[PDB]
């Protein structure tokens, strides 16, 4: 999984050395990084209810068609509507999981690895998440650095599904 | 490859489940003692040829079966691939002690060891011996209160002997 | 023969250097843990024969063959030694303790000493289990927390993993 | 040449991928290092000629023979002199531009690649170097932080020797 | 590949030269400077997407011969390699604008480049005014005061202004 | 380096024994009485170059025949002043190491050790360093117990000069 720390090690490995200063500078900036990424990832999560109903709700009012036209792939329907709340809170928490981590890897791994392939076989529309992720960085109330440190992982999974 | 954020990052996906407290704390904490995680590494690794070449001196002198003719150890490419060895066990180590998770030593190093030193009839009990010397040499160097700031760096003692430990009982 | 603060003297003195207000804080924090340090000392000698013995009756169990005929703490004589290394290394650790600063112990008890066991067919390995065994019984007792007014002793105990840590280095 | 900031580049460039907040972070922490690392690399260059020689002599000193010995290897000539403290401003030149770069790419480019291969053929034993550079590391009066950096560096050398 | 401080050091070694007090003040003001030079990286690699899409739309509407049946960019494949060559060479752009040195975009992106074009039948001039469109874009997205401490990146973002413009050069 | 604590365990190992209680009782009046020694340190440290200067010219005020007088061992030249102000500041900085260290180890060692040697050799004499150790006893501004503690390490000086 991609963070600083596994990357610093990978590098070194690669080359056959051991670890030199060149990588130990790396992890120290991201432990000072660290203080603001923590922030915004316990802000994201002790507020996330609101962060994923509401991002729902934005995607519902900008694309009003998904909320009504027939079949699987809408929230046309009790279920639809929970499927997508379902996979928005799974954005949100792995906005997180790249805070805690410090890198990108947690997305990578669970969500961006295969997303078109999702998408494209449920019918599912990219443009709907990135107006979620939108929402997102929009509420989330983060100030300074924490709020620099949010929006870099969330503008990631929009770059993505772009 | 995990290191310590990861881990509990992976434990959490696999639950579906964002982080608590008792969760953030803990990292958090991890990370406001980094600096020692960093002395740690860059003390042993900044020795690590006196470390080897040390155990290894040891090892033969305790072990002196190893170097006689016919030894395992006993010829200069044997002797250097024991070396080798001994370099790399301490290289994943301090992978590891960087990281906080055993997951890079014992994918990349500890897997597969002790079944590999029973195929070339390699003692991986004289093995384990050269793997707690490096231990203890590293220790007392990480732990060396001289040149450093003083403070509690027992925690994290603890879990670099875990690693070393590790490695001794993987293969043998 | 040094403690911390001639230490820092010292240090001072090879640069020609007055002591910065930073430095003075630094030595304001030492003078702080007096009490705890003297506790420790205190609690490790007063227990110090336990210490000794309980180890070197855990270590005979462990390495029979030791003590078997033959063995290098086989006769009275030889046990004896045994044991007053034993006590000696405790005792150096304990100067250090008090001292804070390794170079008591390191110039009076373990500069020379691998070079000596080596020489005399005493396993170092061995001798250095019997400190990690000394180790772990002295910490247990400086860092009980009945009996005395609460508090944090964990740097200090990390300091004195320091020195067993040393101690056990050396004799391999 | 290799820095945490071309580490950072290269591990990137390797995946095709853009520069991610994992990358930032390894260079922030370079350039928060830099400030210990930049006052050693100072130090170092204005103290250099006498740490040169101090380290000359302290080599010329542990081995005797160094100086006694004929033999174009050796320093017992005017000659041989001039080759070893020439030799040593090397290896501290290096150090100096170890801690510019953040990294050992100078050290590891211009001294040790073919390091074995000169010391052999041309019957320079190792444990010299490796008195000088203790040398260096015990005098060079840094304090704190910057002198971690410079015996880092040092340090990372003599592995290299032994 | 050099960053600017690495670029320095190999100025100074063609010469077995220590480094000057301009030198190291210049590259110790590179880094008091580094806080803004993260801040336009980040800012253009999470505008990446528009950035590249607004500039490609932009283009072939000012030269619809791009895309008439017959043109360079017809077809989806082609359409999709020279989407690909924005992404490339604005991606390596902001390697240079991280390293503070063109040497990365010049060698793993630049050499050969025009010649590759010439040979293919693919317009230069016209992936010159895709990267100067990529150009304007960035730099006002890297340079907007909204959103961050306010001060002053105009040496900055002169810089990057050269690296886009060095690009265009390169095909052109 | 003699100081209480390493008395203390100077005791205990030519007799070959564990610390008692004997020992730790004394070492606890070093760490009693640093709050007085520590605080005398810093003052003269802070105020040094003006303690040394003054003391200087304590010293030429009192023996005008050091200005005047030609010979390397006399202040009547710029070097020799400079030579002069460099003594001064010297025992100045032992007294601060005794303060630190709590005992006269510091300047017995760097100091005392050779001295009457190195005043005759070089002609200097013991009563001009005397004068200023006096002005730096009368001119330090402090008070209380770590005024008691400077003094102590300042007539030790002069004793041994005596
Ligand atoms: C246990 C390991 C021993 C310690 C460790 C200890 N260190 C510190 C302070 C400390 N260490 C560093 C080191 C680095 N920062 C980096 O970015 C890198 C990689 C290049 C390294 C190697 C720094 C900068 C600092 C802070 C400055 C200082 O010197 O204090 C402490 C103090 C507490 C803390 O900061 O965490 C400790 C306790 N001390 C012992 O007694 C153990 C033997
Ligand atoms: C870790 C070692 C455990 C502690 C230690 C602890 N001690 C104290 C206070 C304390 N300890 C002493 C002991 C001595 N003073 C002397 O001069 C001598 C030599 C004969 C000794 C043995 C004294 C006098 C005092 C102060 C009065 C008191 O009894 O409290 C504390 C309190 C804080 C402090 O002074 O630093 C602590 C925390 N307690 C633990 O829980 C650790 C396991
Ligand atoms: C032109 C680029 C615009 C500027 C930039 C500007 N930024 C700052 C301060 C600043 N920027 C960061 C950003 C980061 N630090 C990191 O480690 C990373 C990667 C994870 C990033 C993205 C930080 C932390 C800071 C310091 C805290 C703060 O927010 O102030 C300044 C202030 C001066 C300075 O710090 O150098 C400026 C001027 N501001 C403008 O108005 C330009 C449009
Ligand atoms: C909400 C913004 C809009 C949707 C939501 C919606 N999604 C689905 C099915 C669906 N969603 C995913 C996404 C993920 N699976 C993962 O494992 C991860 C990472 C951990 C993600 C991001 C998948 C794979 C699937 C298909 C499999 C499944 O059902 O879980 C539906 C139902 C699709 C269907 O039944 O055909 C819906 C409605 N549609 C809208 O209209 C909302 C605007
Ligand atoms: C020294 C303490 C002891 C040795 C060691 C020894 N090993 C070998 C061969 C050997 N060792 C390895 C180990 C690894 N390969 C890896 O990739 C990794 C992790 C990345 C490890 C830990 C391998 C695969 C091999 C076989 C290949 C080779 O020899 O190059 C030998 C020589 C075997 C022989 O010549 O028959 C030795 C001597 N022997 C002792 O006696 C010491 C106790
Ligand atoms: C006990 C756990 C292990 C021993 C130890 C053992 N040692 C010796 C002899 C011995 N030990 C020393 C060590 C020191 N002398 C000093 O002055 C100091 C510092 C003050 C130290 C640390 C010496 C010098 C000697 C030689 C002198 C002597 O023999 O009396 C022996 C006996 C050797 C013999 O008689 O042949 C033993 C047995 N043996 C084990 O089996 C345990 C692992
Ligand atoms: C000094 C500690 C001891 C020596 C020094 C010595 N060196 C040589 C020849 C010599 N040294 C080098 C080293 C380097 N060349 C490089 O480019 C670099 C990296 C930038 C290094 C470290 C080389 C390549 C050579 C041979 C080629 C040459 O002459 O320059 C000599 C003379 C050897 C000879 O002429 O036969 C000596 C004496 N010898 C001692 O006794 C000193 C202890
Ligand atoms: C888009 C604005 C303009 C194009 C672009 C276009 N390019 C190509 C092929 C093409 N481009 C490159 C450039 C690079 N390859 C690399 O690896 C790197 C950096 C490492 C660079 C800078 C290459 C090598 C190739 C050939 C390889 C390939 O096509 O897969 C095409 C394809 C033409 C074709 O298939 O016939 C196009 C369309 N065309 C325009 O009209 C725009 C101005
Ligand atoms: C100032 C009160 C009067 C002087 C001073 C003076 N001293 C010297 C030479 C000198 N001073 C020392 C003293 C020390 N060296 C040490 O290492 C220490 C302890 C840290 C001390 C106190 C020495 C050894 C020497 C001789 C070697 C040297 O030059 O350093 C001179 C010049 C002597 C000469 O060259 O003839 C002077 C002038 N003279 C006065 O008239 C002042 C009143």
């Amino acid at each position: 999984m991609k963070t600083p720390i596994t990357e610093a090690i990978a590098a070194a490995d690669t080359q056959g050395r051991f670890l030199s200063n060149t990588e130990l500078q790396a992890v120290d900036g991201r432990f000072k990084r660290a203080v603001a990424s923590m922030e915004a990832a316990r802000a994201l999560t002790n507020n996330a209810q609101s962060l994923i109903d509401g991002a729902a709700q934005a995607v519902y009012q900008k694309f009003p068609y998904t909320t009504t036209m027939q079949g699987s792939q809408y929230a046309s329907t009790p279920e639809g509507k929970a499927k997508c709340a379902r996979d928005i809170g799974y954005y949100l928490r792995m906005v997180t999981y790249c805070l805690v981590a410090g890198g990108t890897g947690p997305m990578d791994e669970y969500l961006i690895a295969g997303l078109s392939e999702i998408n494209s076989t449920f019918d599912l529309s990219p443009s709907w998440y990135i107006e979620a992720l939108k929402y997102i960085k929009a509420n989330h109330g983060l100030t300074g650095q924490a709020a620099v440190e949010a929006n870099a992982y969330i503008d990631y999974a929009i770059n993505a599904l772009s | 490859m995990l290191d310590a954020f990861a881990k509990v990052v992976a434990q959490a996906d696999a639950r579906g489940e964002f982080l608590t407290n008792a969760q953030f704390d803990a990292l958090s904490n991890l990370v406001k003692e980094g600096n020692k995680r960093l002395d740690a590494v860059n003390r042993i690794t900044s020795n690590a040829s006196t470390i080897v070449a040390n155990a290894a001196r040891a090892l033969f002198a305790e072990q002196p079966q190893l170097i006689q003719p016919g030894g395992n150890a006993y010829t200069n490419r044997r002797m250097a691939a024991c070396l080798r060895d001994m370099e790399i066990i301490l290289r994943y180590v301090t992978y590891a002690i960087l990281a906080g998770d055993s997951s890079v030593l014992d994918d990349r190093c500890l897997n597969g060891l002790r079944e590999t030193y029973q195929a070339l009839g390699t003692p991986g009990s004289s093995v384990a011996v050269a793997i707690q010397k490096m231990k203890d040499a590293a220790i007392a160097i990480a732990n060396d209160p001289n040149g450093i700031t003083p403070g509690d760096c027992s925690a994290l003692m603890s879990e670099i002997a875990g690693y070393f430990d590790r490695a001794a009982a993987a293969v043998a």
